[PDB]
């Protein structure tokens, strides 16, 4: 019991400092490297999100190292807002990502009417004005472990549902339909290359997608409501190891949505 | 190439009625539309523009929001429908056809024209010498003046010259103040410098006979008020 | 069979080869001097002022 | 700044522009092909299921499709033939009898096929491969063994192993095999191969587009 | 048949000795006294934008305001240079056009391609449509090049190795020239029309007498297919573009090469060759996505247009020499000066 709160202690200094460190030299890295169409448009606002998401880290770094902010309470405010609002636009844009690439599907010469570039560049605004704006409730008010544990609890939970559990089922739906029509359509002539890695990386998008941010919203709520009037100290403790992890999805989004693809890759070398 | 206007006939005052054009023998889309209405011993008047596909309309603003012009194109017809007419609505109505573009040549074709008999800042074009004693085998001139200089800043001095033979539409002789329409003897030439244009018919012959107008084109239409030419 | 083709081709050699030629130095002058008589006529060559140039900047 | 005149002229410049990008949209969603072989490689059999360019134009479960022959032109390939670098797949013929006949015709046709496929503006391009007249091939097997035309080849002179060998022989021509694909079929069921084959090419250059293949 | 073959060798060498005697001096040796250009440094004034496939070919009308380009999506254009604006945009029946050209009257315009026929195009139609003229048929080979003569007279090359001048009236080839042993890529017309000039595949060009339908002269020193040919604004020389990626020059009267337009570090081949009004400049598209602007009294590469971002195609300098018009695979056409 006693052991329990002094690892915590470790946790919260030097696992937090150091994970989200590397996290963010190795995913600047790679954003900065990756970083016309409607796919494209989606991936670079995905890969800008990410990017933007990543600068927040480095004073809360310097913070957990030293065991106190002291940048002041507007730049905490700030850091908060760019942080939460980048995290949830990252998490919109995979959601259209998957819908655009369903809509290719379906309509292969890009006849829809969401695949063209000013519809695209259209959603992504939406998309930004949309988060910049369910994002202002925390302005009022480290988001889970500061304000009213009563509003933001409520909060909290409404978030989780407008910006992650929608958007995985709108996610996990469209991207069913896809792996659908990949396994349909695998092999309509019997000595053609197989679609084996788009279905691999279709599943792979969603499994990454859940295994990252489900284990983060989830524990979130839980520890805001352990703040609503020693279970509470492990609520933290897991609080603070799922943290990092949902944040990893700004270092994998620019491997997985520009590396592992070839042709991608393939023009990467060549630029 | 053909125009055939209808829907005239005797309307009382404050009546409405259509006319209508009908296109034949042409790309009717791809060419913009004016109605041009003259009284009965009057001169010529812009009444209605619709541009090749309708994105542009104008009206001139002694029937702007009472007159209303409109072209059906798979139809290959045109419209102009009247309201709350008035007595100086009393006028044959010509439907002209015009196609814009680097070279081109507006106003050249026009129609036949329906009589509408009803029961009872613009740029001032003058033809002070109204009429004009002619002979066959001399040469005339017609002169003009405009209030508003029509040369444009692009080289393009806007002035367009049309001949109403007695008992005819009138027909395009020369567009842009220089260039001779097609169909058009040799003899004609326009010419003008300082807002001020002239006519000349050298060694005129026979079917020179009749009401010459000068129109500007520079901004919305006006007409002189004619000059007639007798043997 | 070929007999002909190979007519034709002496002809056709034959006929080049009685036209007329001049030295290389007096065509090469007859084109610089054609060149230098209408240097400045030559807007790419000498460009104008852009007053009267009628490709001008937006 | 601009007169009444030269608006309408801008008026009608906007109509063109209008009208263009209507006609591409329609030309983008319409797969082109190029349809090649000797000259009696049998395509005229392709062209019928389904003085120079000939277009044929047929629609195939809702796709709509562009074959040029361009067998006609007798002038040098080399000057025309990046015309059609954008096509999405190349139809090419060979009669499967040329074995053991003279213009040696089936080595034209392996060299025909050698310097399309791995031409420059076809490296990404994929050859839809078409064995025609393998019934005469049957019979013709019987009497004249394949070795006539590959004496490196053993195999018993029956249909299966000699046609497979000839399909290896065409399919081995290919020096690009990770970047281009070739479509094999011996011959509604060539139109209905077409079909598989282009929408198979399309399904993966969108994947390659979205960064999935 | 062995004595016409040794016939045909001795006059090839009696011409090539005949050649060498007037070779006395080279172009480079007498103009070493002139002033070098200063560098040619133009700027894209206007983009013509509306084309949705590789520019072909494009060819200025007379009055240096109007051009018409042709383009592999199945279209000639017909652009106001000066506002851009697209003043005819005519459909083409087969899309395969790989060359257009604009009648000095201004009234018609031709194209062709892999059809192997020349279409003519009226464009002052009373009914206010452009329309087919007369489509030209009996080139059994693409068609490479057109161009005008009059309003009722024009010669093509062809693919097939020949060119064919054709009464437009009728339809039909008045004379057709013989003598190419490749596919004939490129034609340009003497400024009297009493002569034109054309180059082949089998890398030679020939001069041709339009009336009498005679061979007049043949020139070679090129390694390769010759893609552009244009006549200098005198009309006594000519320069040829080869996928060899040189330029060369060559003289009527002298009956030979005068001058060779090469870099080591343009190793592509040449699409187009254009003089300036006066022939001081020749410039020429490149298949490495520019164009290059040539002294061509000096040999010296003095200027660069990259503005493209695929092959330049075409190019063509306006009759008065104020612009310069390049047209390119990446469906741009772009106003330089
Ligand atoms: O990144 C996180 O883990 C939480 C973060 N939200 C913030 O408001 C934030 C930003 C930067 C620093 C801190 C911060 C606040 C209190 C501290 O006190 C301390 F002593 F515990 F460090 C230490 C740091 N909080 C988020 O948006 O996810």
């Amino acid at each position: 019991c006693k052991n329990w709160l002094a690892a915590e202690a470790a946790l919260e200094k030097y696992y937090l400092s150091i994970f989200y460190g590397i996290e963010f030299v190795v995913g600047v890295l790679g954003n900065t490297i990756v970083v016309w169409n409607s796919s494209n448009i989606y991936l670079f606002n995905l890969s800008v999100s990410d990017l933007a998401f990543l600068c927040t880290l480095p004073m809360l770094i310097r913070s957990y190292a030293n065991g106190n902010w002291i940048y002041g309470d507007v730049l905490c405010i700030s850091n908060r807002y760019v942080l939460h609002a980048n995290l949830y636009t990252s998490i919109l844009f995979l959601t259209f990502i998957s819908i655009d690439r369903y809509l290719i599907i379906k309509y292969p010469f890009r006849e829809h009417l969401l695949q063209k570039k000013e519809f695209a560049i259209l959603i992504s605004l939406a998309i930004w004005v949309l988060v910049t704006l369910e994002l202002l409730p925390i302005l009022p008010l480290d988001f889970a472990s500061s304000g009213d544990p009563n509003y933001n609890l409520i909060y909290s939970m409404c978030l989780t549902l407008l910006g992650f559990l929608i958007p995985l089922f709108v996610m996990c739906f469209f991207y069913y339909k896809i792996a659908l029509f990949l396994k349909q359509r695998n092999r309509q002539v019997a000595t053609a290359l197989p679609l084996e890695k788009p279905l691999n990386l279709v599943i792979m998008a969603v499994v990454i997608f859940s295994v990252l941010f489900t284990p983060y919203h989830v524990m979130r709520n839980v520890r805001i409501a352990s703040r609503l009037g020693c279970t509470q100290v492990v609520i933290n403790s897991f609080y603070i190891v799922t943290r990092p992890l949902a944040f990893l999805n700004s270092v994998i989004n620019p491997v997985f949505y520009f590396l592992l693809g070839d042709h991608f890759r393939d023009m990467l070398m060549n630029q | 190439v053909q125009l055939v206007e209808s829907g005239g006939g005797l309307v009382q005052p404050g009546g409405s009625r259509k006319l209508s054009c009908s296109a034949s023998g042409f790309a009717f889309s791809s060419f913009g539309m004016h109605w041009v209405r003259q009284a009965p011993e009057k001169g010529l008047e812009w009444v209605a523009y619709i541009s090749s596909g309708s994105g542009t309309i104008y009206y001139a603003d002694t029937v702007k929001g009472r007159f209303t012009i409109s072209r059906d194109d798979p139809k290959n017809t045109l419209f102009l429908q009247m309201t709350s007419l008035r007595s100086e609505d009393t006028a044959m109505y010509y439907c002209v056809r015009s196609i814009y573009y680097y070279g081109s040549s507006p106003f050249d074709f026009w129609g036949q024209g329906t009589t509408l008999t009803v029961s009872s800042s613009d740029i001032v074009m003058t033809q002070a010498t109204s009429s004009v004693p002619v002979t066959p085998g001399e040469s005339v001139s017609i002169s003009c003046r405009s209030s508003k200089s029509l040369l444009h800043s692009n080289g393009n001095t806007y002035l367009y010259w049309f001949l109403q033979r007695p008992g005819q539409s009138p027909q395009l002789l020369i567009y842009r103040m220089s260039n001779l329409a097609s169909g058009v003897p040799d003899r004609f030439s326009g010419s003008g410098s300082g807002t001020a244009f002239t006519l000349t018919i050298s060694r005129l012959e026979a079917e020179d006979v009749g009401v010459y107008y000068c129109m500007q084109h520079l901004e919305y239409l006006t007409f002189g008020a004619g000059t007639k030419l007798e043997l | 069979a070929s007999i002909a083709q190979a007519r034709k081709l002496v002809e056709q050699l034959k006929m080049e080869a009685n036209i007329d030629r001049i030295k290389v130095s007096k065509a090469a002058a007859d084109l610089m001097a054609y060149c230098e008589a209408h240097a400045k006529e030559d807007p790419l060559l000498t460009p104008v002022p852009a007053s009267e140039n009628p490709f001008r900047e937006k | 700044t601009l007169s009444a005149e030269d608006k309408a002229a801008v008026e009608r410049s906007k109509m063109i522009d209008r009208n263009l990008r209507e006609d591409g949209e329609k030309a983008a969603r319409e797969v082109k092909l190029l349809l090649l072989g000797a000259g009696e490689s049998g395509k005229n059999t392709i062209v019928k299921q389904m003085t120079g360019i000939v277009e044929t134009h047929f629609t195939f479960k809702d796709l709509h499709f562009k074959m040029f022959d361009v067998g006609a032109q007798r002038s040098e390939r080399k000057k025309w033939i990046h015309c059609f670098e954008g096509v999405t797949a190349i139809i090419f013929c060979v009669a499967l009898s040329d074995y053991d006949l003279v213009l040696n015709r089936m080595h034209a046709s392996m060299k025909l096929f050698d310097s399309i496929c791995n031409n420059k503006w076809f490296t990404d391009t994929s050859i839809i491969l078409f064995l025609n007249k393998k019934d005469l091939f049957e019979e013709k097997i019987k009497k004249s063994p394949l070795t006539i035309c590959y004496p490196e080849y053993a195999g018993s002179n029956t249909y299966e192993e000699a046609a497979a060998y000839i399909q290896c022989q065409f399919e081995d021509l290919n020096k690009r095999k990770d970047t281009k694909e070739i479509y094999t079929h011996f011959t509604t069921k060539n139109v209905q191969f077409v079909f598989d084959a282009v929408t198979d090419v399309i399904i993966k250059n969108n994947l390659k587009d979205c960064g999935l293949f | 048949l062995d004595q016409l073959r040794q016939e045909a060798e001795q006059l090839k060498n009696q011409i090539r000795d005949a050649r060498k005697a007037c070779a006395d001096a080279t172009l480079s040796q007498i103009t070493n006294n002139i002033d070098p250009v200063g560098r040619i440094q133009m700027r894209t004034r206007r983009t013509l934008r509306g084309h949705l496939a590789k520019i072909y070919a494009m060819h200025w009308g007379t009055d240096s305001r109007l051009l018409v380009s042709a383009s592999q999506d199945g279209k000639l254009i017909i652009w106001d240079s000066y506002t851009t604006n697209k003043v005819h945009a005519i459909p083409l029946r087969s899309s395969w056009v790989m060359t257009c050209a604009y009648a000095p009257s201004g009234n018609y315009v031709a194209c062709g391609g892999l059809d192997n026929i020349c279409s003519i195009y009226n464009l002052k139609t009373r009914e206010g449509n452009v329309r087919v003229s007369r489509e030209l048929a009996g080139h059994t080979g693409y068609l490479s090049c057109c161009r005008f003569l009059d309003d009722n007279q024009i010669v093509t090359s062809s693919g097939d190795t020949t060119c064919a001048l054709w009464d437009i009236e009728t339809g039909q080839q008045t004379t057709t020239f013989t003598g190419h042993t490749g596919d004939v890529m490129s034609l340009s017309l003497a400024p009297d029309t009493r002569l034109f000039v054309s180059g082949a595949c089998d890398a030679s060009a020939k001069l041709w007498d339009v009336r009498e339908g005679m061979c007049r002269q043949t020139f070679t020193g090129h390694e390769s297919d010759i893609n552009a040919i244009c006549f200098f604004p005198n009309g006594n020389a000519f320069a040829t573009g080869s996928d060899d990626a040189t330029c060369r020059l060559f003289d009527l009267r002298a009956d030979q090469e005068l001058m060779t337009y090469s870099h080591d570090n343009i190793i592509c081949g040449i699409t187009s060759v254009s003089f300036s009004k006066s022939g001081r400049l020749l410039l020429a598209g490149y298949d490495d996505f520019n164009c290059n602007v040539w002294d061509a009294l000096k040999a010296d590469r003095a200027g660069v247009l990259a503005g493209h971002d695929n092959r330049v195609s075409c190019l063509g300098v306006t009759d008065d020499g104020m612009a310069v018009a390049t047209g390119s695979w990446d469906s741009f056409l772009k106003i330089w000066n």
